[PDB]
């Protein structure tokens, strides 16, 4: 009874965010602070449409915004961020609590730069 | 390299329980103004080896009328459970990380009575059957209060994860938060393994013996992790391992001390002890430890 | 795909049930029921029910079958119907079980009353006279 | 004297030392020089799966930094 | 309805048939009843977990508790019968007849 | 027979546990929440006979979600035809289904 | 009053375990309704976010709903920090 | 046992029945059945002796098997539809399993074998409770799901119960087994109208409960459990025998007694549904129940059996305890036929 | 997988070592030459079973402390423990814990 | 971001399954490519066997039991 419609494989092509979980956890707070508007647009559309096929453009937008965020991080605060996510990757639970020092370094670096 | 990890867990436990028998005769001997074995080996160090060799070479006295099936199954189950109890424990990292590790240990301890039941039933003797029934009743009676005390203590941990016990005791031991529960837990672990003052009862005998001493050391490790938490540094777990092993050794020496210090109870006396002194206090302290985190707004995080 | 591990466990479960359903030598029937209970616990654990499987393995095996053996001693296709998403940062089974104290007040009341009545009934029956 | 009990206690201590140290060393060896990642609650399991799919060598512990974002 | 549910239902049917046979040994009757409740526990748990119905995670616990209480009651009755006759044989319960 | 004490007193003794779509803890949804919600809204206030005769579409969809008999039948037919073709030798799986693909986050 | 005091003094002798058990149980029953931190525990349980906070569709009639997390609108957790 | 414990157990039995009657969740109905079973055993075993223990273990086995079957039916219903509410059963197999479990609980044929022996083993008070109160919960559950029952199976077991009760009551000299077979026949009458009208089922249940209460209270008053022991009742208390004879005539369905009401209304309702053969067979079979009621009346009141010398002492003493509502139950089981149209109250 | 392998290794090692223990001294040649049914133990076992059931009821407590309905869960847990204590007290006062 | 990636991955797997299904079932007489088993047109979350049905056994076993067996 009916045909299930699916978007073509071309519609699902987008420049992926190729960073691991530790980098994402290290940058998560500033990522949520900066990239809030596209993320909230996407999630509102997601709980309103109740259909993944209706929310592809917002997903591409949030990918683009995350890419811009990480490009700014690479441009300005590369090495403090590298040390911070090195911490976060070492721990088995990926706990924020263990090297608050590197977190402070990254925070002051981003506060001074951006 | 998982098999290597499993073997490096199993073999040292057997060596430890093999040398635990030598340490028990030495500590007791010195508490009795004498020495332990100090002839076989430089300081009795070969005594454990000699005993093992003699036992494995002595004739086994099969009853010639008993059921061979349960007779051979009972030591297998006993030793298998004794070795399995070791896997969940975090020293600092567990071989197998379980969400409900404490519950798993409770279940294994619950199974541990089937070896007693089957050995008593297959012995083909009424008196041995009476002794086995008596031991089984004592064991289940005390595992009741073990479970209640364990859940009361874990109410301050937030889950059944054993690794979380290290985080809970990062600044202070659990002994200071609840010492009466620790006292009753220690006495219940005495009663579980049939150790004095609760010891009311060649190959297979050796197997059964190994299982009992492995259970003793495992109880000591679980108690040390539960109530005397060591500080763990993620970049140097050797410190945590050393502290944990030292505390376990101290607690085992404490059992040997207690064996050397006291007479033994009667059966009705230990049943009355449990059912009329430990259970009411355990229930009252369980109510208290349910109410305390809510009263003090100190509920642990994990859910 | 491990040749339908769930299927193998189910067949072992059924074989154990046929084993103790023949009712030979009630101690051996109890052993067969112990094996069947262990296999069922394995089925539940492999399905994803860690706490409920552990409840089986602890309560059922270590209390009820132990009491059964004590009393006897006194005398003479898969992987397809599964889900797609995740659960969050908790296990839904634990949340549903813990909801017994916030949602199941009526259930707790009736179960506690039944347990107390069972204690009283056992006492009255075993008085004898 | 009482210190003649010490050799046996030391043997016991080394035997009990072996398991924990061995487990920690194997965990560091098989997890790329870091602690073994723990996965309860099914979300950090998804994190591990995404890490494995992102690494390109089918290993989660191979961490992809900001150098891989181009 | 896949094959695992069919296997568990077959186990329940086998346990019920074994209960209804009565070769002897009322203890075996209690064992068959407990096998039936174990099968019920397993199959209900599978149904509840498969459909993600969160609130029925209670029900297997309640079933287990009630069935174990019934098991204790049956064990007490069996003990009383054995103390009356010296054995738990089924054929000794022939005093009352249709 | 049935004495509706709960509806008389508004007690809600056991109604919270009757259906999948009724206030699960932490807002965890059932696997077939939408289908059962649609079926319940279809049949409300109509009566059992009329609900059975007229809301059959919603109940059929709900049962299909619950047991997935049709979906498993279709998948089994597809896999059987694929097996027949690969045994005969006119079809070859793509690298996507042979494990040679490029995974995505 | 004298009978109750005599009963308590006689129970504290030859039955200290039961007296301690009843005292601890009664205190555990009574104290939670009198402590002021139980509301703090409830509030802490309220503030633990297990789910994603789904945004609301803005229609210009929600001055109390913040447009950004940094906005002053919305619940605060400074009380939890001060604890 | 202690009177406090007995009162608590009776209240627990009644509360389990009420929990079955008032709940809308299948698990709660199962819990109510379990609670009732748990609290029922000591009541049956109140007077400790081997016969009571044997009756109690038979009853426990039967009820535990029935409860397991009921739980299995609930689980299958949940499997084929994610529903816990007691409504349409939603599955043919689940319905069959549930019907057999409820028949086993009620004692309908072919699951009738336990009722006579359990009744014979227990005392008269436990028999009264078992034959009156222990029918409310299963019948209420059957009424709630009456639209799901397959009429063929229900009617088959109903007719079987009527035939079995009629035939098995003919062979009995013990009064308790006679009452058990009468209960089986009345259950068969009650369940033959569930597919068509539940109000008739409830009316029959009320009438039978009143009649059974009257009969058991009369039997307790004149402490006889055998036909010959009851044959001595005329020499001390002839009024009790006359009332018992009137009650027995009522229980046989003879108009214008109260017992004619349920059979009359059930026949009329079944005829409204174009069913003719089954009511005729049912009345023909109830003739057997009437026959053994008449035999009991002949042995009890219509003739005078020989007595013994030691009755002269019994002539000098009066009953210390008088049972309240015995007079009301006799009148209600004898003279309520003119009030028949009151059944519209959905009793 | 890992737990299955660990249990298999434990069982295999135990079986191998027990069998070698039972067969090593079997190669050399040598000579090769009731009723009581105490009721109290059964009551102990039944009491253990009932208390174990009530403990099983008490087991989900660590997760029940995060419900936002703290008063209701506290009341229900205290109710369960109070009935557990009541069962113990009833069996105490009815001479059910004597020898 | 995880939600967006999950949606894209699921849609891609469904599209690949549809393509291989269209290729495979070309000669079946009464078959229809991409036909739903539901009367409603609402989007339905696919099962585990719908996405990995035509894939190899190792990743089927992974996606099914990896979290359960990970210790
Ligand atoms: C009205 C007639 C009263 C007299 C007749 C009583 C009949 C027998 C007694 C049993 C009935 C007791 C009524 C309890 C019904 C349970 C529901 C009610 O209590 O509300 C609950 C509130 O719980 C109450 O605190 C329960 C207190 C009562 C239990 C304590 C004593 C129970 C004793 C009753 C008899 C048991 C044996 C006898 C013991 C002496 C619900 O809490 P709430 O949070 O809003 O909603 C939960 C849903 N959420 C999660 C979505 C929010
Ligand atoms: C014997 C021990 C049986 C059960 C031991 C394992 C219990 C356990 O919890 O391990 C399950 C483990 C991890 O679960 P979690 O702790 O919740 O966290 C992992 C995901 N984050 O994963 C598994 O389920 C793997 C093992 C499941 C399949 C096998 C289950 C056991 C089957 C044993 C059958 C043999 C029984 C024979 C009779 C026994 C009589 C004593
Ligand atoms: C299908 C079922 C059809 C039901 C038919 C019911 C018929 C109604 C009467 C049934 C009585 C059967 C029992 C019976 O009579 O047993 C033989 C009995 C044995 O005596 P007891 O009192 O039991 O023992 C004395 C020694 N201690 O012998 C007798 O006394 C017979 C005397 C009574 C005869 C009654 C005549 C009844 C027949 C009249 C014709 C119509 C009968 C009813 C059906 C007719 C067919 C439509
Ligand atoms: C902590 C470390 C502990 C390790 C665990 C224990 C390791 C076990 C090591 C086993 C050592 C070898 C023991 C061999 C001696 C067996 C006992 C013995 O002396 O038997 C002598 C016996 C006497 O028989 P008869 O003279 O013919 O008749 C007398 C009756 N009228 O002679 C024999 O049977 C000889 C048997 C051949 C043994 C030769 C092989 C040695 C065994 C190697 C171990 C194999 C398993 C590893
Ligand atoms: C209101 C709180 C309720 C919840 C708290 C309770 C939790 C757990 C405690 C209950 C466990 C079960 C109690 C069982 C009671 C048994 C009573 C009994 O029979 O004991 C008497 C003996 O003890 C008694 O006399 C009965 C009880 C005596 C009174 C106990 C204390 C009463 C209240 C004291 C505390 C009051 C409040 C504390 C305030 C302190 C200030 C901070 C018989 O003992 P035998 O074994 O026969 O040995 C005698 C032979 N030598």
């Amino acid at each position: 009874p009916g045909i299930v419609e699916l978007p073509t494989l071309e519609d699902l092509k987008v420049q992926e965010v190729k960073v691991s979980s530790s980098v994402l956890k290290a940058a998560a707070h500033h990522y949520g602070a900066q990239c809030d508007k596209p993320n909230k647009e996407f999630m509102l559309c997601r709980w309103e449409e109740k259909d993944p096929r209706r929310c592809l453009e917002e997903g591409k937008l949030v990918n683009q915004c995350a890419l811009d965020f990480f490009r700014q991080i690479k441009r300005h605060c590369a090495e403090p961020f590298t040390e911070y996510w090195t911490c976060i990757d070492y721990s088995g639970l990926q706990l924020f609590r263990h090297c608050r020092k590197q977190q402070a370094k990254f925070d002051e670096c981003v506060l001074d730069k951006l | 390299m998982f098999m290597i990890n499993i073997l490096s867990l199993i073999i040292p436990i057997l060596l430890a329980v093999a040398f635990l028998t030598l340490v028990e005769r030495k500590v007791l001997g010195y508490m009795q103004l004498r020495k332990g074995p100090n002839v076989v080996g430089p300081y009795g160090l070969l005594q454990p080896i000699a005993d093992a060799l003699k036992l494995f070479t002595k004739e086994p006295l099969r009853p010639a009328t008993s059921s061979i099936s349960m007779f051979i199954i009972a030591p297998i189950l006993a030793l298998s459970l004794a070795l399995t109890m070791w896997v969940p424990l975090p020293m600092p990292y567990p071989l197998i990380n379980m969400n409900l590790g404490v519950l798993f240990m409770l279940a294994m301890s619950s199974l541990a009575v089937y070896s007693i039941l089957w050995s008593g039933w297959a012995s083909n003797s009424k008196y041995a059957l009476i002794g086995a029934l008596r031991a089984v009743a004592q064991t289940i009676s005390y595992e009741v209060t073990l479970a209640i005390i364990l859940l009361s203590v874990l109410l301050m941990n937030g889950s059944y994860t054993l690794s979380t016990l290290i985080t809970t005791q990062e600044h202070i031991w659990m002994i200071f938060t609840s010492w009466p529960l620790a006292m009753m837990w220690f006495i219940s672990t005495l009663a579980e393994t049939n150790r004095a003052p609760f010891d009311l009862t060649a190959g297979p005998f050796a197997m059964f013996f190994m299982a009992e001493y492995a259970n003793i050391i495992m109880m000591n490790a679980f108690t040390a992790i539960l109530f005397l938490g060591a500080s763990h540094d993620p970049h140097t777990p050797e410190l945590y391992t050393i502290n944990f092993v030292l505390k376990t050794l101290a607690l085992t020496i404490t059992f040997l001390w207690i064996r050397a210090s006291y007479p033994r109870f009667r059966y009705d006396q230990l049943m009355h002890l449990l059912w009329k002194s430990f259970l009411p206090l355990t229930l009252a302290l369980c109510m208290w430890h349910i109410s305390l985190p809510i009263m003090t707004a100190s509920i642990p995080p994990q859910s | 795909m491990t040749m339908y591990i769930a299927f193998i466990l189910s067949t072992i479960f059924v074989i154990g049930f046929v084993g103790f359903s023949s009712k030979p030598s009630p101690i051996y029937g109890g052993l067969g029921l112990i094996v069947s209970g262990g296999v069922g616990c394995g089925i539940v654990l492999n399905f994803g029910g860690s706490f409920l499987g552990l409840m089986v393995f602890l309560i059922y095996l270590g209390g009820m079958l132990v009491v059964f053996g004590y009393t006897t001693a006194m005398a003479t296709g898969d992987w397809v119907i599964y889900d797609t998403g995740d659960s969050g940062f908790f296990s839904e089974e634990a949340m549903g079980i813990a909801a017994l104290y916030s949602y199941g007040t009526w259930l707790v009341i009736v179960t506690g009353w039944s347990l107390l009545i069972g204690v009283v009934v056992i006492m009255e029956i075993t008085r004898g006279n | 004297m009482w210190f003649e009990i010490l050799p046996g206690i030391a043997v016991m201590a080394a035997c009990l030392f072996i398991p924990g140290m061995a487990t920690a060393h194997i965990h560091k060896f098989t997890n790329g020089g870091k602690e073994k990642r723990v996965a309860h609650f099914s979300y950090q399991w998804n994190l591990m799966e995404r890490d494995r799919r992102i690494s390109g060598v089918n290993r989660y512990h191979v961490t992809k930094g900001l150098e891989n974002i181009d | 309805m896949p094959l695992v549910y069919m296997n568990i239902i077959m186990a329940f049917a086998i346990a019920l048939a074994g209960l209804l046979m009565y070769r002897s040994h009322l203890m075996s009757s209690l064992l068959c009843l407990e096998g039936m409740m174990l099968s019920l526990f397993i199959m209900s748990t599978l149904i509840i977990l498969n459909t993600h119905f969160t609130l029925a995670n209670m029900m297997p616990i309640i079933l287990l508790v009630f069935a174990a209480c019934e098991a204790a009651l049956g064990l007490s009755l069996l003990v009383m019968v054995s103390n009356t006759y010296g054995t738990d044989y089924v054929q000794n319960l022939n005093l009352l007849q249709c | 027979p049935f004495f509706d004490v709960q509806k008389r007193l508004g007690l809600d003794l056991d109604r919270w546990m009757t259906i999948q779509s009724a206030e699960q803890p932490h807002k965890i949804p059932g696997r077939c929440h939408a289908f059962e919600k649609e079926w319940i809204e279809c049949a409300h206030g109509i009566g059992g006979i009329r609900a059975e005769k007229e809301c059959k579409i919603e109940f059929d969809d709900f049962v299909e979600c619950l047991l997935r008999q049709k979906t498993m039948k279709r998948l089994s037919a597809i896999k059987r035809q694929r097996d027949k073709l690969i045994k005969e030798g006119k079809y070859t799986p793509p690298p996507h289904h042979l494990g040679k693909e490029d995974p995505r986050p | 009053a004298g009978r109750i005091a005599s009963f308590l003094k006689n129970a504290w002798a030859k039955e200290p375990v039961l007296v301690a058990s009843f005292a601890i149980g009664g205190l555990a029953i009574i104290l939670p309704s009198l402590s002021p931190y139980t509301n703090y525990a409830i509030r802490i349980n309220r503030a633990t976010p297990y789910n994603y906070p789904v945004p609301l569709r803005d229609d210009g009639n929600m001055p109390d709903v913040p447009s950004h997390p940094q906005d002053p609108q919305g619940p605060s957790l400074e009380w939890l920090k001060n604890l | 046992m202690n009177p406090i414990i007995y009162t608590t157990l009776i209240m627990t039995v009644m509360s389990g029945t009420m929990l079955v009657m008032i709940s809308s969740h299948w698990l709660l109905i199962w819990i109510g059945f379990e609670m009732n079973l748990l609290a029922m055993i000591p009541v049956l075993m109140k007077n400790f002796n081997p016969r009571a223990t044997e009756a109690a273990t038979k009853y426990f086995l039967t009820q535990a098997t029935a409860s397991m079957m009921l739980m299995m039916a609930i689980i299958i219903n949940l499997l084929y539809s994610g529903q816990w509410t007691i409504t349409k059963m939603f599955n043919p197999v689940a319905m069959t399993m549930m019907t057999m479990a409820l028949a086993m609980k009620l004692g309908l044929s072919p699951f009738h074998f336990w009722v006579p022996e359990v009744t014979q083993g227990i005392s008269l008070q436990a028999g009264l409770l078992l034959l009156t109160w222990q029918k409310l919960a299963p019948l209420s559950v059957l009424c709630q799901i009456s639209q799901s029952i397959n009429p063929n199976l229900m009617l088959t077991m109903a007719m079987l119960s009527i035939l079995i009760g009629g035939w098995g009551g003919l062979n009995q000299t013990q009064l308790r087994k006679i009452m058990a077979y009468s209960s089986i026949a009345h259950m068969g009458w009650m369940t033959a109208v569930l597919p068509y009208n539940t109000t008739m089922t409830i009316l029959n249940l009320l009438i039978y409960i009143t009649m059974t209460l009257a009969m058991f209270m009369l039997l307790i008053h004149s402490s006889a459990t055998t036909t010959l022991s009851l044959s001595h009742t005329w020499n001390k208390m002839p009024v009790i025998t006359s009332l018992m004879m009137v009650t027995l005539l009522s229980m046989g369905g003879l108009p214008p007694l109260s017992g004619f009401m349920p059979k009359w209304m059930i026949i009329q309702e079944m005829t409204k549904n174009e069913s003719i053969i089954m009511p005729t067979l049912m009345a023909m079979t109830a003739l057997l129940n009437l026959y053994f009621y008449m035999r009991l009346a002949y042995s009890s009141s219509l003739t005078m059996f020989p007595s013994t010398n030691n009755m002269k002492m019994k002539w000098q003493f009066e009953h210390t305890k008088q049972m309240k509502l015995l007079p009301t139950m006799i009148v209600l089981s004898t003279l309520v036929l003119p009030m028949t149209p009151a059944l519209s109250s959905l009793n | 997988m890992n737990i299955m392998l660990t249990l298999l290794t434990n069982v295999t090692l135990a079986s191998l070592l027990v069998l070698i223990a039972f067969w090593l001294p079997q190669l050399n040649a040598y000579s090769e030459k009731r009723l009581p049914f105490s009721m109290k133990f059964f009551l102990v076992a039944i009491t253990f079973l009932l208390f174990d059931l009530e403990i099983a009821l008490l087991l989900p407590l660590p997760w029940a402390s995060q419900t936002n309905n703290l008063k209701t869960m506290l009341t229900m847990a205290l109710f369960l423990l109070i009935l557990l204590a009541a069962s113990l007290a009833y069996e105490w006062t009815q001479k059910g814990l004597e020898w | 971001l995880f939600q967006a990636e999950k949606d894209r991955r699921v849609l891609q797997m469904l599209r690949e399954n549809l393509e291989e299904e269209a290729i495979i079932m070309k000669d079946v007489p009464d078959w229809k490519v991409g036909e739903s088993v539901f009367h409603t047109t609402r989007w339905v979350t696919p099962m585990m066997g719908e996405l990995y049905g035509l894939r190899t056994n190792e990743e089927i076993l992974s996606a099914t039991y990896g979290f359960i067996w990970y210790t």
